[PDB]
């Protein structure tokens, strides 16, 4: 029943030579319907970057502690806190010391962003990663989680300023960037966000233009069943692949996935 | 949480062999029938979750055996019968 | 129309550990051997019940013998019913017939059992007829000799208790 | 063309299985004892056929003649009609009533005015407006060999024996007088006689869960005993006058929601073997008198949307039929092949032959063949040597256009001969038979008499 | 570590975690944990102008006071249970609105040892009497967010022993909340900081809130619904269905209901990737004793 | 005490002001204005043998009607003075349910939404009985909602519908050979076919009662013989 998870022509999810090529950049865009959460995919990405294989889906997860590995990993998010990241991701056993974890929720709201000039806020939030990645320059992967929420935090900010002040510098400085977000704004029944709420959707469209691969986790259609949870889509993003080899491209396939007790299963219709 | 759901239906000769089919259909147990006629044999009996009898099949063993445990495969294919010396594997196709 | 055929038939003998150079057995019989969770390991436990000594050691896929605990209980004639290991928090669970649930603690870097601690968490009086774990290693159900069944959590807290009775019979025949 | 279905009604009566259980089965609505009291059981008397039957005071001659003339006057011309009987248990009634009923039903079309049913059927064989069989409804307790001989003499071709469940508590708690296991021997004896057999099912019943509903259907389709040639699924709807409404009144009953039922139907339709014709998941109900349940007019209209979202769409006969002529010939079909399946069912081996398009899975023609066994046959025709029976011939391959160079002006008129000779080949080679027989309605006893089959008793047979 | 008092808590049958109880009859049953896990907030919603949910907004809070008031020389175990309930409203009528205990029965059977569990309640009976400011406090919402965020942290820090239960009665009611706070940044930052504080003290703090959605633009609702970890929606019947039920139901006054229940989000169950949305299956009813949720 | 009122009798009961709430909303358009509605109010209110003193607030009315006793014109003067002048002809006492000072408003389009509540929070006294009118078709001024990403505040219609205890709306029946589709087509062209501003109109009524529930009522109203019937 079970099927392998392949995302490239080289029969490998995350090619190693991507990290071996200098003067290059790449961007992944992941969208999940907010009735489900893509954590079980972030875990797989981190394991396959560090351990070199999907250590929860295709491989066993009994030695899942990538701490103090020759590689590196940096995760930052706004939706949750440092306490949740430590306690949970260590209960999920996501590494610590060869690893960086960044909160922007706990105690950050209380007059540390509020009632301060916007330019200083943007400069400092960029400098956090600009300084946290100086240690290991070329063997890290960085993922940001739902950054568009910050748009609603800053007093009167549009897509363009946030994008050109946060996203593009991050991808220029770092090798590869992964951005994950949710898409409820496009799923309000009998209401059009295109009336006056297009500012947020502009960010999604811009990111999809700039992205290289597009990962989609979407819920089932009309009803709810037991043996299947959701649908998994892989698509080619807007930007082309900045690699140096020529035969490389992206495989094109759709999966049906079930999640239960942190255990995920993928198969075909 | 430790509540009661149902209690089994009394049958004659039911031994201490208890095992559940992983798919979730039938309880497997061992019965010995020593009554008159030629019906006397050693059988395997299946019990629904409501404590109601359903299905049966006889082993061709002599009536003097002593079976220790009955094992369901990790899937719904193999049934392992455990004896003192021999261990037997049974599987079904077309309900036979 | 298919048939079943045999591919492999492997075997070995768990070698009991003693300080002697020849290092033969001490009438140590194995009580339980398990399938470890796909980590190329087989955790076995042996012992001598009359003197009251037990030993748990992992057999590696290559064949390297590693001992994590070898401890002697003060009492004897205490037969086991279920031993498991979580392999994520790295503890050990033993179920004895007298009523003691044994919780052992070990470290990965400690090759020798010198740092394996023991805990004798709350006893169940009047012995225990049987006990069993679930597939997910979360629910601990057991039955005492006095027709009382108790369900405990994964952290040794009581989910519930209930007195099994011959007078309880949900008959399949009511005349309504 | 001109296939016609003309339903008739029998006089009201009482099925005797009430006698040893006390009342009608719980789900049966209406009846003589109910307030209606001029109506056969399982029918409220408010159907159009009920109206046409009442005004004729339940007479077969008038009902048949009136329905035939109405259909002819509407704009269709009829030359092929199949009768279907309804209501209670027709076989319970005394001897003379059934004989007179059948003789009247045949003399309505034949134009004959005699008696001595043998002569009536003999004249009906040589008549215009041919009859293509009868459909008699009967219970397991009345399918003994004498009754089977009666039905064979009458001219019936297919039965429909309901089971309604496979569990054993349901039989006693629904006040239905037969153990489940006896239906298997009923099927075994019936099939060896050449009678196509169809059953009934009802998903929701008291003290039945969604699980048990699932694996009862799974066991029905998998077990080599419950393999039959048709099915009917009746979702449980609660009429006020039934014994089901009392349970809801006392609070001893509750039904399923809409989502649960649509999911159940979606799962069920994804398991049908490709030789069984799902008749009606969207059955016909007395609408306003139902008090509990859900709407059933478009269950499959949503189940199809469900299979399009989960995959593995239906594979029954009905969805794959192309018809006699130009139903879906708006597009030229694809590769045509012969597909032959074999299965073990009710103590015997049976073969299903079909002419199908494998790329898009449509159906053009089919044939069924059975190798007679030795532990169930009793007829003096089948107890003399080995023999095989063609239970059903079905040729929608009367299609004029086709794929892969259809006959120009011969237009598949010899298409059925292909299947007939194909059947004879394996009858001579594989079965090793010494006689082959085909069962058919009396009106079509000549489309088989040209290929060499000769008449013996109610059968069309030829040796090897 | 530090000292802590849990006013009442049992292991979660579903995942072996500390779980409190709202005091409800079937709402605690449908939360998946047979209760509310220690740390995850909840949300309940009503379609129309009715005020059914208001009743629930009382029960929870009252339960805590009981769980604190039946320990002072009224519980032989004298078990350490302390709560300091905080209410954010511009009207103080709640200070004299807690419903009365029916007969007690805080049994759970079917740091200290916590056996306390739900009580028996009835709506007609008022409480006897009501807590003093030392047990329960009111904060007006119209003050600037800086003062509120400082004061909540001060209250929790200065009362480290106590268990924390917070209730927000009818958040975003136009009769008390001015348009100058309907601006997008204000409320979302307020709740973002509230979630920060709540999960910071994950051991014992629990929060509860409810709003009205008929007068809220969908974008703000979407922004808000990701802040919490559980969403329950109550939709009352139309007039026609009510008249149909009353015309059909002639032998039962108690079988009359008011509407149905929809499940949009659950506790930790959902964060492991579980599709838990389930709508148009349950039915709610307000009653003389408690709040009933049954199948329809 | 009377309860479970006859729907026509209940319609009279509200129209006779046997019951009373500190806020009543009435809606009108350019197809049927509400002068005859006030006529019905005074016809079925003072027929009980009651005076019902009336205070008038005008934003669109030009002349002093016969209904009102006192007078105040609010076009020249503004909010900060109307909050004063409203109390001058309105005592702060109890009992809306009976003969008190009834404050009537002809139009509510010309007050900023940002201060709708600040207004209404200081008028609906337990002696005060408020009734107001709103023009449905007239589009709200673009500077009342601020359609930017900051302002999540609702519009004017929903705010009034959520706040008012009881809602009454009216529409004109076209006795002619036309259809309301053609009437809308011509009105979108700003054309008036013959048959508008009649006297036999249709009405829609909603009252919030029983802890918040509501029931919609429809009738047929003749404003000459004062005939209320079912539709
Ligand atoms: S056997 Fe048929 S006719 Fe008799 S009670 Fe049952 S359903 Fe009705």
């Amino acid at each position: 029943q079970r099927q392998d998870l392949v995302l490239f022509s080289d029969q490998s999810v995350l090619p190693a030579h991507f990290f071996q090529d200098s003067n290059s950049h790449n961007l992944f865009f992941i969208t999940h319907q907010s009735c489900t959460q893509p954590l079980w995919m972030i875990n797989a990405l981190v394991e396959t970057h560090v351990l070199g294989s999907p250590s929860s889906l295709n491989e066993s997860s009994s030695s899942m502690l990538p701490s103090s590995t020759r590689s590196h990993a940096v995760l930052a998010s706004f939706i949750h806190e440092q306490n949740y990241f430590t306690n949970s991701l260590n209960k999920l056993k996501i590494p610590s010391n060869n690893y960086n974890v960044l909160d922007f929720l706990s105690d950050f709201i209380v007059n540390n962003i509020h009632n301060k000039p916007r330019d200083k806020i943007l400069s400092d939030v960029l400098a956090k990663f600009s300084a946290a990645i100086q240690n290991n320059p070329t063997d890290t992967i960085v993922i940001i989680e739902q950054p568009e929420l910050l748009l609603s935090l800053v007093s009167g900010l549009t897509c363009s300023e946030l994008n050109n002040k946060f996203i593009t510098p991050l991808l220029r400085q770092c090798k590869v960037l992964i951005i994950v977000s949710n898409s409820d704004i496009f799923n309000i029944d009998e209401y059009d966000a295109s009336v006056h709420s297009s500012n947020l959707q502009n960010f999604y469209k811009s990111s999809f233009i700039k992205s290289m691969i597009n990962l989609n986790l979407n819920p089932l259609k009309t009803g709810f069943a037991k043996d299947v949870t959701g649908s998994l889509h892989v698509c080619r993003g807007g930007a082309p692949i900045a690699t140096s080899n020529t035969s490389l491209h992206v495989v094109e396939n759709e999966y049906l996935y079930l999640n239960e007790k942190e255990s995920t299963k993928l198969f075909y219709r | 949480e430790g509540q009661l759901d149902s209690a089994s239906e009394p049958v004659t000769g039911m031994e201490h062999q208890l095992s559940w089919k992983p798919q979730g259909s039938l309880i497997a147990s061992i019965q010995r029938k020593t009554d008159l006629g030629e019906e006397d044999s050693v059988d395997v009996i299946f019990f629904e979750r409501n404590g109601l009898r359903h299905g049966e099949f006889d082993t061709r063993l002599p009536l003097d055996e002593k079976v220790e445990s009955v094992c369901w495969n990790s899937n719904s294919e193999a049934l392992a019968v455990v004896l003192a010396n021999r261990i037997q594997l049974w599987t079904s196709k077309n309900y036979h | 129309m298919r048939n079943l055929i045999t591919l492999n038939k492997g075997k070995f003998k768990p070698t009991a550990s003693t300080a002697e150079g020849d290092e033969d057995d001490l009438s140590f019989t194995l009580l339980d051997s398990v399938f470890d969770t796909l980590s190329d390991s087989i955790t076995c436990v042996l012992g001598s019940t009359d003197i009251g000594a037990i030993e748990v050691q992992q057999f590696m896929k290559d064949g390297s013998r590693n001992v994590l605990a070898s401890f002697n209980i003060q009492t004897f004639d205490d037969k086991l019913l279920s031993f498991v290991h979580f392999a994520d928090i790295n503890q050990l669970v033993f179920v004895f017939e007298q009523g003691d649930i044994i919780t052992a603690t070990y470290d990965p870097v400690s090759l020798d059992p010198a740092e394996t601690l023991i805990e004798i968490m709350g006893t169940i009086d009047n012995g225990i007829a049987a006990a069993q774990w679930s597939y997910d290693e979360e629910t601990l159900a057991m039955v005492t000799k006095d027709r009382n069944v108790v369900v405990l959590s994964k952290l040794f807290e009581p989910i519930s208790e209930y007195h099994l009775e011959v007078d309880d019979l949900k008959i399949s025949k009511h005349v309504t | 063309s001109g296939i016609a279905v003309v339903a008739v009604m029998c006089k009201p009566h009482r099925c005797p299985h009430i006698a040893y259980t006390g009342n009608i089965c719980v789900y049966c609505p209406g009846g003589p004892d109910s307030d209606f009291e001029y109506s056969t059981q399982s029918y409220t008397g408010y159907e159009p056929t009920s109206m046409r039957a009442i005004r004729a005071r339940y007479d077969p001659y008038e009902q048949a003649r009136g329905r035939v003339e109405q259909l002819k006057q509407l704009g269709h011309s009829i030359d092929k009609v199949e009768y279907v009987l309804m209501g209670g248990t027709f076989m319970s009634l005394p001897k003379e009533y059934r004989e007179d009923f059948i003789v009247k039903l045949h003399n309505a079309l034949s134009g004959f005015n005699g008696n001595d049913i043998d002569e009536a059927i003999l004249y009906s064989q040589q008549s215009l407006t041919k009859c293509v069989g009868i459909t008699i409804e009967t219970r397991p307790d009345y399918c003994t060999q004498t009754h089977l001989d009666d039905m064979l003499k009458y001219g019936c071709t297919r039965l429909e024996i309901g089971v309604q469940s496979l569990y054993e508590d349901v039989a006693r708690d629904t006040n239905r007088g037969h153990t489940v296991r006896s239906v298997c021997e009923t099927f075994a004896v019936s099939k060896d006689a050449g009678y196509k057999v169809v059953s009934h099912m009802m998903p929701d019943l008291p003290n039945v869960g969604m699980e048990r509903d699932i694996e009862q259907f799974k066991e029905y389709f998998e077990n080599p005993d419950f393999r039959t040639d048709g099915l009917k699924i009746y979702p449980t709807l609660v009429i006020r006058g039934t014994g089901l409404y009392e349970l809801w009144k006392t609070g001893r009953y509750k039904s399923y929601s809409a989502n649960a039922l649509v999911d159940l139907v979606a799962r069920i339709l994804a398991l049908v073997p490709p030789w069984t014709r799902i008749y009606r998941v969207q059955r016909d109900i007395p609408m306003p008198l139902v008090t509990s349940g859900v709407d059933n007019g478009n269950l499959r209209e949503l189940a199809l949307a469900r299979m399009k979202d989960l995959g593995t769409t239906c594979r029954d006969v009905r969805t794959r039929e192309v018809g006699i002529q130009e139903v879906h010939h708006k597009v030229q079909p694809d590769q045509v092949e012969l597909i032959r399946r074999d299965y073990y069912a009710n103590g015997g081996w049976e073969t299903f032959l079909s002419y199908e398009d494998p790329k898009k899975d449509i159906l053009i023609g089919l044939l069924r063949l059975r190798k007679a066994s030795k532990k169930y046959t009793y007829r003096k025709e089948f107890t003399s040597q080995r023999t095989s029976i063609v239970r059903e011939l079905h040729v929608y391959g009367s299609v004029v256009p086709l794929h892969s160079r259809d006959p120009r002006k011969f237009q598949h008129q010899g298409f059925g001969t292909l299947l007939m000779e194909e059947a004879e080949r394996i009858a001579k080679e594989e079965h090793g038979s010494e006689k082959i027989s085909v069962i058919s309605g009396v009106g079509v006893r000549n489309y088989y008499g040209k290929l060499g089959y000769e008449l013996d008793g109610p059968y069309m047979s030829k040796r090897i | 570590g530090l000292d802590s008092s849990h006013v009442g808590v049992r292991p979660s049958p579903a995942t072996s975690q500390p779980t409190t109880s709202t005091g409800s009859a079937d709402l605690d049953s449908i939360l998946g944990h047979m209760g509310l896990p220690l740390g995850n907030s909840v949300l309940v919603e009503e379609q129309s102008t009715t005020e059914f949910h208001s009743i629930l907004g009382k029960l929870f809070a009252a339960q805590g006071i009981v769980h604190n008031r039946i320990s002072d020389s009224s519980a032989d175990k004298t078990r350490n249970g302390d709560t300091h309930v905080i209410v954010l409203s511009l009207n103080q009528m709640f200070a004299k609105e807690l419903p009365g205990i029916y007969k007690g029965s805080r049994k759970q059977m079917k740091n200290s040892e916590y056996k306390d569990y739900n009580h028996q309640f009835d709506i007609t009976t008022r409480l006897m009497p009501a807590p003093i400011a030392s047990e329960l406090t009111f904060i007006a919402p119209t003050q600037p967010v800086s003062t509120i965020l400082s004061q909540i942290e001060q209250t929790i820090k200065r009362n480290d022993k106590k268990l924390i239960r917070i209730v927000i009665p009818s958040l975003l009611h136009p009769a008390m909340y001015p348009p100058k706070m309907f601006e997008s940044s204000e409320i979302i930052g307020l709740m973002h900081g509230v979630r920060s504080l709540v999960k910071k003290y994950y051991e014992r703090v629990v929060l509860f809130a409810s709003i009205s959605i008929d007068i809220i633009t969908p974008p703000l609702l979407v922004l808000l619904r990701n802040m919490f970890d559980s969403v329950i929606n109550l939709e009352p019947f139309n007039q026609e269905m009510t008249e149909f039920l009353e015309r059909v139901y002639k032998s039962q006054p108690g079988k009359i209901q008011h509407g149905l229940v929809h499940i949009l989000k659950l506790p930790v169950f959902t964060d492991r990737g579980e599709m838990r949305v389930l709508k148009s299956e349950w039915a709610f009813k307000n009653g003389r004793k408690k709040f009933e949720i049954e199948q329809w | 005490a009377s309860s479970s009122h006859n729907p026509v009798i209940l319609l009279k009961r509200i129209l006779s002001l046997t019951e009373s709430s500190p806020f009543i909303l009435c809606l009108d358009s350019i197809a049927q204005t509400s002068y005859k509605l006030i006529q019905e109010f005074v016809h079925q209110s003072k027929s009980k043998g009651n005076e019902y003193p009336i205070v008038y607030i005008s934003f669109e009315t030009v002349n002093k009607p016969s209904y009102c006793t006192q007078f105040i014109d609010a076009t020249q003067m503004d909010f900060v003075h109307l909050v004063k002048q409203i109390i001058s002809y309105l005592p702060a006492a109890t009992a809306t349910q009976a003969k008190k000072h009834m404050v009537i408003i002809d139009s509510l389009n010309y007050i900023s939404t940002e201060y709708i509540t600040r207004f209404l929070s200081e008028i609906a006294s337990p002696h005060c009985t408020m009734v107001a009118t709103y023009h449905k078709d007239i589009k709200d001024e673009n500077r009342t909602v601020i359609p930017d990403w900051n302002n999540n505040y609702p519009d004017k219609l929903t705010l009034l519908q959520f706040m008012a205890t009881t809602i009454v709306d009216i529409d004109v029946v076209l006795t002619g050979t036309l259809d309301t589709e053609e009437v809308s087509e011509l009105l979108n062209e700003f054309r008036i076919p013959r048959g508008l501003n009649n006297d036999i109109f249709q009405l829609r009524l909603v009252n919030k009662r029983k802890s918040g529930r509501s029931l919609e009522y429809d009738f047929i109203v003749n404003s000459n013989t004062h005939e209320y019937e079912l539709l």
